[PDB]
């Protein structure tokens, strides 16, 4: 349940 | 019941607005320094477009942009937040000492009942590839509560499309496809699956980033305008277009990103995904084709990316697009609710 | 209106029979060789326990546990499967020219009719931390349809549970949660959420592997016996301990696996997850305890783990454990369904 | 919404 990607470092 | 009901199968809710209750993805979108500065940036030197202003901020999440208006000296901000986030949000207003300017709302914006009508609605309601997730409809719902000539943050959003070449991409899909080419897989023929297997993986979009380079043209603007927008202007979505070839080559599919802009009393300030600018946690959006395109510099390739609202807070999405020059057409649909996360 | 209707919020079903009509999802656990090739050895190496026999596949996804169960020579195998997956499963039946000894039977075990009682039922049930989906309920339901002296495959299951020590695996979880100990994150004070978030990646049990020099006493172990058990047997799993110390150390958690047996007339198949044995998709699981304990080698930590079901489709879990030479104390809740994926 | 983890890598 993908919503939001993970912010990039 | 409900506007937001009437659209929205329940399973698609509760998942949704179980992922914003964790605190872990409200901080992931924080965390997103271009994201959450800009906004801070957009606000703050906006700040006659907030002060002695009643707000109202559609899906508050962790209050964030919020506090931002009530530190460019909002009157009133009316927080509405729909997760069980909207308790974190009121224990965070207390303990910052802004009780009397920050109301925490829990619910759908949908659903509530505010005191009264506001000067400007912030939000930030942008999904990869803009679109996903619905919340622009819900933004656009929440202006019955403005004000006449009031003003939204953000006022307008441009997605943006280019054609691509990426082999290694392409291959990527096409291979992990093929597991289902096999046909003596411990004995058993798969290979009767192999086309659905090769749909499948190719409804899914691409989200990551990538090199300018593999940009095959300019790309072409499709502007939403959400002080103008009604909620129906997004069930059906139509972004026809017609590329000029600059490089000859494979056309794998499209990229896409979108930009939006705080169109305030003091100056206007942009949000990019752009793949020119500093990356976000949106990264940019790519729909492979099954089926390339070859095409020569000099070349048009035309056709029309249409979106389709769906029940599970997204779209489906068709390209169909054609090399002029040939007649050489790809089809291809694609469901934006089941991304692959490719960024490592 | 089913037995599976009744414990299961529709929220959950839906989503959970979405990510089993994926090819993709089927396909990550055909490829799990461990898996499937522990599988085909268990059925084929039995094959006097399937040859001419009647059997039951419960939920056969692709369907390749019922093409094994072919291979080994049944007679009529029933597979069942309630995602869209069994469309797919009959177009591979068609292909594989198995008409007449495959028949697939679209809808849940607790609600679809079987013509007649089997010989054989045969599964692959296991979730994550072996109970993860309340899967083994639906496989233990569908014994009203095993004759009498019918057999399972797997015929029984064993969790094992045994202490760790792993300060830089707890350490990163304050790390996470101290993002929330900042007096002005962009002008804003988050510091009163940082107990909820502490609170929230401690629910999280943590799925990856690791070495086994971390663990600091042999392990307890749980049996299920599927030929007996009964489905009410799985609502409320209390699993005792009394570790005898083998490592003088802080113990950070708890880590568990599990292995299955298939029991068959010519030998006995082990399938294992546990970190002496080649990785599997299920990995291990460790829950950790948000207070550690310090014990010396030769000390005993007692206590409960409480797995309690839920409706969606998982466990509530409690741990509550003590060092009885000093008395010190730890009590954990865990949400079995929001795991941490920390594997690379 | 992840029911099983993805299947390690040769
Ligand atoms: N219909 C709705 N009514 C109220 N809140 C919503 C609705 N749809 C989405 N949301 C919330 O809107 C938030 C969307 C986030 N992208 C924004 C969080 C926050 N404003 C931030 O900028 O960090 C999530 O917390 C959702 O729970
Ligand atoms: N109550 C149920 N009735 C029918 N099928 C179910 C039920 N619960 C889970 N399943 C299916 O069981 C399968 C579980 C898989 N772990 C096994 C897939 C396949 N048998 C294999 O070994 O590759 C999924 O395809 C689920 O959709």
């Amino acid at each position: 349940g993908a919503i939001r990607p993970a912010a990039p470092r | 019941r409900s506007v937001f009901s009437e659209r929205t199968e329940e399973s698609s809710a509760v998942q949704y607005f179980q992922f914003y209750g964790y605190l872990s993805q409200q901080q992931n979108m924080m965390q997103d320094y271009v994201r959450t500065g800009t906004y801070q940036r957009a606000i703050l030197q906006n700040h006659t477009d907030f002060k002695d202003k009643i707000v109202l901020d559609v899906g508050c999440g962790s209050g964030i942009l919020s506090f931002f208006a009530a530190q460019a000296g909002a009157r009133k901000i009316y927080a509405v937040e729909a997760s069980t986030m909207a308790q974190h949000a009121e224990v965070l207003v207390k303990s910052n000492n802004l009780t009397d300017r920050i109301v925490v709302i829990p619910g759908k914006v949908e659903e509530v009942s505010l005191p009264e009508q506001v000067d400007i609605i912030i939000s930030e309601p942008m999904g990869y590839m803009l679109f996903n997730e619905r919340m622009l409809e819900s933004y656009l719902h929440a202006k019955k509560y403005l004000k006449p000539s009031g003003n939204m943050f953000p006022t307008i959003g441009d997605v943006h499309l280019a054609p691509f070449t990426d082999e290694q991409l392409y291959m990527e899909q096409f291979t992990k496809a093929n597991f289902w080419y096999q046909p003596s897989f411990h004995g058993v023929d798969l290979s009767a699956l192999r086309g659905a297997a090769v749909d499948e993986y190719f409804r899914q979009p691409v989200v990551d980033t990538f090199d300018i380079r593999i940009l095959m043209a300019k790309s072409v603007k499709y502007t939403v305008n959400f002080l103008e927008a009604k909620e129906g202007d997004l069930h059906r979505i139509e972004i026809p277009f017609k590329f000029h070839m600059l490089h000859s080559g494979l056309v794998h599919g499209l990229a896409f990103w979108f930009d939006v802009a705080f169109i305030g009393s003091i100056m206007t300030v942009w949000l990019s995904t752009a793949p020119t600018e500093p990356l976000t946690h949106w990264y940019q959006v790519r729909c492979l084709f099954q089926s390339p395109l070859f095409a020569k510099a000099g070349d048009t390739l035309s056709g029309t990316c249409l979106l389709i609202a769906n029940k599970r807070q997204s779209y489906d999405i068709s390209i169909v697009a054609q090399v002029d020059q040939t007649g050489s057409k790809s089809s291809n649909l694609l469901d934006l609710k089941n991304p692959f996360f490719r960024y490592t």
